């Protein structure tokens, strides 16, 4: 049907604007039964309702965030806008662009983008693989010292599912993050890192 | 502002049990709420609008109830694939705000976890660290214990661990234990070993490797 | 006295809004024989066919509509006009067809202080949905049991002003109001007064 997708840097220095902007496809945005919202997600605030607008132009924003809240719509390329000035550490979040519908309903998101308001400068990851010192076996890969969030791992290019394990990022002393994937097998095994912030690719075979 | 309180915070039950948890909003909002699943990695899915509306597309287990204040989300059958946190939403005036939000996990039988052990690669050792990993795959129940071991000498403080969400098929967790070594420190030792103790375990399991074989 | 058709009927027909050239068909009409609708084209204007948008003062000719037969959608208003004294007179909105076959009036993001229809007294079908409206009042006073003629009509009265906010700007009903409501701070705004 309609599917909405965000688009924007994941990384913003203090005091700066934040940008971001929501693409819908398979429909338009000039429609008078939807508002069109973001909404932002964080651990010590939760899912947070920041503002929508309507094809009329009329906005209404959270007053938690008016102050620094902008929110714009380009009927022309079916897309609308957000836009948060002065940030700090605590806009830090996951951002998510929303169809509200006016019955009552966020009835379709955005998959969700996270930015991260920070002074410090943005670091590729390095990829070490996971491989045993010589029934069931492991393999894996690290991802090592990158910054900030996210990083995506797939195995095969998405063609191995079954039997993997992504886990959750941890923030070293450093301050730069790390995460492993690992896959369990009974063939060429290649691990997928994508580091969008940094524009980092790397396919690493695992032997 | 209106406020969303939900209850209980969390919560674990069995396959096939019938959940119900709450929301109470500190005014009256008529039936102007709804229920948003989020699985883990996802963004939350609408299920239940009007308080009392079965989403289309969703399966009929799901189910809301409430008007003014008090509502309640029912799960007639809890499966494993409805691992995910729980919210409510109102829209009565501005601003909407969601509810904290209620974990929802599955209770299943115990499962002991496999345990795989990754020397530190060449390329790493020569940027000067050292990173040994250790893998607890598929266990239940989530609470293990990870202990590190250089040349029987117990390691603590430079180890940092990670734990996959409960899985939405088998209901099991998976954890990584990451010890970090400078590239002196870990020439300096021989043996590396990875004790795990989990419930599933009759004695705790360990994984090692020599340096170098 | 006489009749005239709503957007989509008659001398609207192929039209989709209520615009500033088909308003002066408007004139010495008493009764809208379907749905009217009001766009954000209306007052943001048409690069199109380049209709200039409506003036707010010429909001004034629908105040002799009092009967409409479809349903009443209302998704823009003039920033200067603070109410819906353009349908000051309207009294009756039967939502024969309704808003995808629900609605029979829908006020959608506007910046009115009130909705000003002191004399609405029947509302025969359809749900009532307002949503969106930062400034609107007086709209959770209304008692809307007494306009519905059809049981099952619902009201939406959703993403609009606080109760605090238009009590902490005095913007209530009066005290000789009854307890059904009003569409204004005025007296005369009242729904029903002993």
């Amino acid at each position: 049907q309609v599917q909405l997708q965000e688009s924007g840097p994941g990384l913003v220095k203090p005091s700066e604007t934040l940008s971001l902007t929501c693409t819908v496809s398979g429909g338009s945005v000039s429609s008078g039964d939807y508002y069109w919202t973001w909404i932002r997600q964080s651990p010590g605030k939760g899912l947070e309702w920041i503002g929508h607008i309507y094809y009329s132009g009329n906005t209404n924003y959270n007053p938690s965030l008016k102050s620094r809240l902008t929110i714009s719509i380009d009927t022309s390329k079916t897309q609308f806008s957000l836009k948060l000035s002065s940030v700090t550490a605590a806009d830090t979040a996951i951002y998510y662009c929303v169809r509200d519908r006016v019955t009552g309903a966020f009835d379709i998101w955005g998959q969700g983008t996270m930015v991260t308001v920070s002074s410090a400068s943005t670091k590729g990851p390095s990829v070490f693989p996971l491989a045993p010192c010589s029934s069931t076996a492991a393999l894996g890969c690290l991802v090592k010292d990158y910054f900030p969030e996210p990083v995506t791992v797939s195995w095969n290019s998405g063609a191995l599912t079954s039997g993997v394990h992504t886990f959750p990022a941890v923030l070293q002393s450093s301050g730069l993050y790390s995460l492993s994937s690992v896959v369990t097998v009974p063939q060429t095994y290649t691990c997928n890192v994508d580091h969008k912030p940094s524009n980092t690719k790397v396919d690493k075979t695992v032997e | 502002d209106i406020q969303m309180t939900q209850s209980p915070s969390s919560l674990s039950a069995s396959v096939g049990d019938r959940v119900t948890i709450t929301c109470q909003a500190s005014q009256d909002i008529s039936n102007y709420l709804n229920w948003y699943q989020q699985k883990p990695g996802k963004a939350p899915k609408l299920l239940i609008y009007d308080a009392s509306n079965l989403e289309t597309g969703v399966p009929s287990r799901f189910s809301g109830s409430g008007s003014g204040t008090d509502f309640t989300f029912t799960i007639s059958s809890l499966q494993p694939e409805d691992i995910a946190t729980y919210f409510c939403q109102h829209f009565d005036h501005l601003p909407l705000a969601f509810g904290g939000g209620t974990k929802v996990e599955i209770k299943r039988t115990v499962a002991a976890p496999s345990v795989f052990i990754f020397p530190p690669s060449d390329e790493q050792l020569k940027s000067g660290t050292a990173s040994v990993v250790c893998l607890l795959n598929n266990f239940y129940p989530r609470e293990a214990k990870v202990q590190w071991k250089v040349d029987n000498a117990l390691q603590s403080g430079n180890s940092q661990e990670s734990v996959t969400e409960q899985d939405s098929k088998d209901s099991t967790y998976s954890l990584s234990s990451t010890l970090t070594l400078s590239k002196a420190d870990y020439e300096k030792h021989k043996v590396y070993a990875c004790e795990v103790t989990h419930q599933g375990l009759s004695s705790p399991v360990t994984k090692s490797f020599n340096r170098g074989e | 006295k006489k009749v005239c058709n709503g957007i989509g009927i008659g001398e609207f027909k192929d039209s989709l809004s209520i615009d500033a050239t088909n308003i002066k068909h408007f004139k010495n009409c008493t009764s809208i024989s379907g749905d009217l609708h009001i766009l954000p084209v209306a007052f943001r204007g048409d690069s199109f066919t380049h209709t200039p948008p409506l003036d707010p003062q010429e909001l004034d000719i629908l105040k002799t509509v009092k009967e409409i037969t479809g349903f009443l959608l209302i998704q823009a208003w003039p920033e200067n006009r603070t109410d819906l004294h353009a349908f000051e007179n309207l009294e009756i909105i039967r939502g024969r067809t309704k808003q995808h076959g629900q609605f029979s009036l829908a006020v959608v993001s506007l910046d009115i202080t009130s909705l000003g229809l002191r004399s609405l007294k029947e509302i025969s079908d359809g749900d009532v949905i307002i949503s969106g409206n930062k400034n609107l009042c007086y709209a959770n006073t209304i008692n809307w049991k007494k306009l519905f003629g059809t049981s099952g009509q619902k009201t939406k009265i959703i993403r609009n002003r606080g109760e605090n906010s238009c009590k902490a700007t005095g913007q209530v009903c009066h005290a000789l109001c009854s307890p059904e409501g009003c569409w204004g701070p005025e007296p005369r705004d009242c729904v029903s007064h002993h």
